[PDB]
RNA sequence: AAUAGAUCCGUAACUUCGGGAAAAGGAUUGGCUCUGAGGACAUUAAUGUUAACUCAGAACUGAAACGGACAAGGGGA
RNA sequence: AACCUGGUUGAUCUUGCCAGUAGUCAUAUGCUUGUCUCAAAGAUUAAGCCAUGCAAGUGAAAGUAUAUAUAUAUAUAUGUAGAAACUGCGAACGGCUCAUUAAAACAGUUAUAGUCUACUUGACAUUUAUAAGGAUAACUACGGAAAAGCUGUAGCUAAUACUUGCAUUAUCCUUUUGGAUAAGUAUUUGUUAGAAGGAAUUAUAACAAAGAAGUAACACGUAAAGUGUGUAUCAAUCGAGUUUCUGACCUAUCAGCUUUUGAUGUUAGGGUAUUGGCCUAACAUGGCUAUGACGGGUAACGGGGAAUUAGAGUUCGAUUCCGGAGAGGGAGCCUGA
RNA sequence: UUCAAAGAAUCAUUCUUUUUAAAAUCCGAUUUUGUUACUUUGAGUAAAUUAGAGUGUUCAAAGCAAACAGUUAAAGCAUUGUGUUUGAAUACUAUAGCAUGGAAUAACAAAAUUGAACAAGCU
RNA sequence: AAAAACCGUAAAUCCUAUCUUUUAAAGGAAGGAGAAGUCGUAACAAGGUUUCCGUAGGUGAACCUGCGGAAGGAUCAU
């Protein structure tokens, strides 16, 4: 399935002999999508179960400026860094934008700090914003298709501008 | 202005705000460049500040493609003994090696190369020094020892 | 199938083992154990073609089965088991103990040794690990993974090992004075205090070994074995004493009877 | 009777080298939601006034069918 | 033992080939064959077809035993066993053949700081208890067809088959001793510090989130406490997959190949045990080539090895062992490390 | 583009050892000064096979043994008994790779449309 | 548990194109070998027309002829 049946980098094709092994497998694609937390489980060659998830609504997301983490749920996709055809089709990969509650982030700032360990970040007027309005925008970062969860990070600063500049001399 | 793809670039390994950019001095009796030390470019497969590490057959080589995008094609001139004739004979076989953005490498120059984890299908080399050398005619053509 | 492959050849026997060649086409593979196949033999043809103890498997595997024969004070059953570069083994009723040392050939014979000797023996190790709760561990040349080691201790220091506590003793460097033994080296057999290193830029370091003839040769530092300071050897020596006698001079000591 | 308009691709024997040739032979063209790209007029590298029909990919959707009528080569040895 | 001889002519000297000569672990065949030792043997061609019979099974302290048999003081407790069956392991070893195979396999030389790894050894562990629950074989009774290594319902029981689940330790302070503090192993994510190697984003440690699989509800009995079986993590062992570099027969009456249908690389993501166009989406037009690419042929598995050898060399290598392939030809899959 | 001279040892010679410019190192002296080809040594060099050791299968093809006093005991060592010596070594395992001494022969570079080094001051 | 749909691996069959390997094929046109056959005299001597080369044409054939060459000539030579 892999490292074969391709033609050499000079063009010329490498003739097809000793016939496809078990160890190379291949294991068809996951599109794990936004629904109920199900998933199941692959045997992995000398037993080593993977946990494959197509479907899944909640995980962790973790604030990096506070090096913090809080399990939540995912809203929906709204950007991939691969084809669009997958943030179309509510698919979630370890390098997607998502939006996730504040809800639990403000409640531990406010818990921890207060206001509307190293603290004292004086945190951003723009994820300020983002908060008041009651949704925010966070890129997962763990590996769905192997781990069977999604897990993220807030993400700020510049490159939180670039997103926005690239999603909206834009319509 | 460092990132122009549809993506973003992050630099994994560096840290942005804790402290007290990122490089790595790979040893191997060598030094990394104050350019690359300083630089604002991020790649995640230079050597210097990706996470590649470097092993196993360090090789020098001539310049042969700069033009394609952050690799270049490395071509390894020796001569190959025949026992049948006890005479020495012209043949080379070009390689391709993974070249950083840091290092400004120009057609014929000879480099300094290591082997690192397959980078592409075939590149699995990676640019380490780079020593400026004008020469005559093509790269194709030129013949060297090393 | 491609799997693990549960039979070795005669033909294709390690050296040192020593197997004729009519004598079947296939050789007793070792199981998996503390040291790899090449550099240790089993227990079968200890007994049976070093030792001459006995004539077939089947009466091997008939004194095998009573635990009168123990490695390290511990008793052993697996037929083909791997005994390793240095051990001690013990048989009890008759009462003896035997270390198996190198032979200046390079082949595997066991020396006679005496309880207190055998009480005393040294082991290799091959690299420190660092575990939960900042602990470092140690693994020997035997498999061994002995935890608490000494700080001192350094990747390419042994040390001392006690049979029944487990425990370390005393740990030897590898200074100019350090007496070491060739595992796996051209110039095997030979006993030297070595002369000097020479670290070279991430390839294998080699060691330049002297003799007590003043014979300089050599090796690599992955086959080394510190087996004492330059006091004396720690281990008590084969009959042949670590001194690679010369191929040329050996035939006139073998004429004269 | 059979396609026949158009775009993309592909096109042999033979030859007087000009052709054969629209060779042969294929895919598509329906729909709407779309998107984008390609001139003249002015300001001390950029921002305002004003005129095209050629391409391309994501959709789903419609009775899996569409140069929708008219209009139009059947080819080959 | 670095070797020559006959043949062009009326006769001679050359070139030149033919023939002679000897070897072959190189095949077949003809004649002949009193002895012994030693022993290749369906490769050539048909990797063509196969009748038949066998070629992988396994219980000696130790999983489950009212099919059943036997022995000790007397229906009481131990036993020795034990057909069938459940369970565990192996059957992925071995053996045969060389069709495919042309930088492929193989051989030497590297890495895996890019991975997995049965049994074994060595260390060792975290979020009803005087011992928990169902679910089934063999078997009993009715059959079907010609049958399969075929099979249904009723009933049942066990196990080391399947599934739940029963403390405690460490740290800080006056400073043996009293208080207080806390409890996730692997694995994943985010934020930091950071004994070795050659270079770590290493080991490891700190915080914030998740987080499997276990730490024995099991079996026999050795010092004049032990063992088997099973289990989390680490290391080696037995290996395996990828992988750097160097090496191959003939052919130009094969000069330009590859690139929509991935070709060359970048980014991102899926998949794998892991790296990787392995694949997907976007992006750039790149990559190889008279130092013979791309093609074509081989009556080519490769290797150490064989013959002939003064040295050079030439030819052979299916075949004792290593590595690769196949089980009539493709393709797919469970189980299982 | 770095020559030679001087000293001990075999036979009449041959052979062995020291230095003789500059730059950083040590308070009259302590010591590194291209790359590659090439070349010398090593370690990793599976076995079988190859040449070959040793070894009287009746020699040999062999194979990797066997030998030693012992009509029945002496020695050796153990504080009554316990046999001893041994062999399966050697070179090869590309040409390529790793380390390594290198003066000769080959190339490559620095070598003036200018490029330097030293001293003083400035940042 | 049957059953269906979707990408995916893909056996197997057919269309077209290309490459490789054998064979049929009516017939055609060659070459070679056979113990001698017919016609001619081409070359070997100045072979009776010196021989030969390239080219072109003619002829039943060897051969003939023209143009420009060579001696391997029959000339190393007023």
């Amino acid at each position: 399935r892999d490292g074969r049946h391709k033609l050499r980098l000079t063009g010329g094709k490498k003739k097809i002999h000793k016939k496809k092994r078990k160890y190379e497998l291949g294991r068809p694609p996951s599109n794990t999508k936004l629904g109920s937390r199900q998933v199941h489980v692959v045997r992995g060659r000398g037993r080593n179960y993977k946990y494959r998830a197509i479907k899944l609504d909640s995980g962790s997301f973790s604030w990096p400026t506070f090096g913090i983490s809080k399990n939540t749920r995912i809203i929906d996709v709204v950007y991939n860094a691969s084809n669009n055809e997958l943030v179309r089709t509510k698919t979630l990969v370890k390098n997607c934008i998502v939006v996730i509650d504040s809800h639990p982030f403000t409640t531990w700032y406010e818990n921890t700090f207060g206001t509307t360990i190293g603290k004292s970040k004086n945190i951003d007027p723009l994820l300020l914003e983002q908060f008041k309005q009651g949704r925010v925008l966070a890129c997962i970062s763990s590996r769905p298709g192997q781990c069977g969860k999604a897990d993220g990070y807030i993400i700020e600063g510049d490159e939180l501008l670039f997103y926005k500049r690239k999603m909206d001399k834009r319509n | 202005d460092v990132q122009h793809e549809r993506a973003y670039q992050k630099q994994e390994g560096a840290s942005f705000f804790n402290s007290k950019r990122y490089w790595k001095k790979v040893g191997l009796g060598f030094a990394t460049p104050k350019e690359a030390k300083e630089g604002v470019y991020v790649d995640k497969k230079c050597p210097f500040t990706g996470n590649v590490s470097i092993r196993g057959r360090i090789l020098k080589g001539m310049v042969i493609s700069n033009k394609m995008k952050r690799t270049i094609i490395i071509r390894r001139n020796y001569l190959h003994y025949v026992k049948k004739y006890n005479r020495f004979e012209k043949r080379h076989k070009n390689i391709p090696c993974h070249c950083s953005p840091c290092f400004d490498v120009k057609e014929g120059d000879i480099v300094t190369v290591g082997q690192c984890r397959p980078l592409s299908k075939t590149v699995r080399f990676n640019v380490l020094h780079v020593e400026k050398h004008q020469i005559f005619g093509s790269a194709r053509k030129q013949f060297v020892l090393f | 199938g491609k799997g693990i492959k549960k039979h070795l050849k005669r033909v294709n026997a390690p050296s040192h083992w020593m197997l004729n060649k009519m004598g079947g086409q296939y050789a007793p593979k070792t199981s998996s154990g503390p040291h790899k196949l090449l550099e240790s033999i089993p227990l079968v043809i200890l007994l049976r073609n070093r030792l001459k103890y006995a004539l077939t498997f089947d009466e091997v595997k008939m004194i095998l089965i009573q635990k009168i024969v123990k490695v390290d004070n511990k008793v052993r059953t697996d037929c083909t088991f791997p005994v390793g570069l240095m051990d001690v083994i013990h048989i009890t009723k008759s009462n003896e103990y035997f270390r198996l040392l190198y032979d200046i050939k390079g082949r595997f014979v066991p020396h006679r040794i005496t309880n207190e000797e055998s009480k005393y023996k040294l082991c290799k190790v091959k690299k420190i690990l660092l575990r939960k709760g900042r602990l470092s561990i140690a693994v020997t040349h035997d498999g061994r993974s002995i935890p608490y080691i000494h700080p001192d201790v350094k990747v390419n220091d042994t040390v001392r090992l006690d049979l029944e506590t487990g425990k370390v003793l005393e740990h030897l460097k590898f200074q100019v004075g350090s007496l070491v033994m060739v595992t796996a080296g051209h110039s095997v057999g030979r006993v030297g205090v070595i002369s000097s290193i020479d670290k070279n830029m991430g390839t294998y370091d080699i060691i330049h070994v002297k003799d007590s003839r003043n014979k300089v040769f050599a090796t690599r530092l992955s086959n080394v074995f510190v087996i004492g300071d330059n006091t004396k050897p720690y281990i008590s020596l084969p009959r042949e004493k670590g001194i690679k006698l010369d191929i040329i001079e050996e035939r006139r000591n073998r004429l004269k009877a």
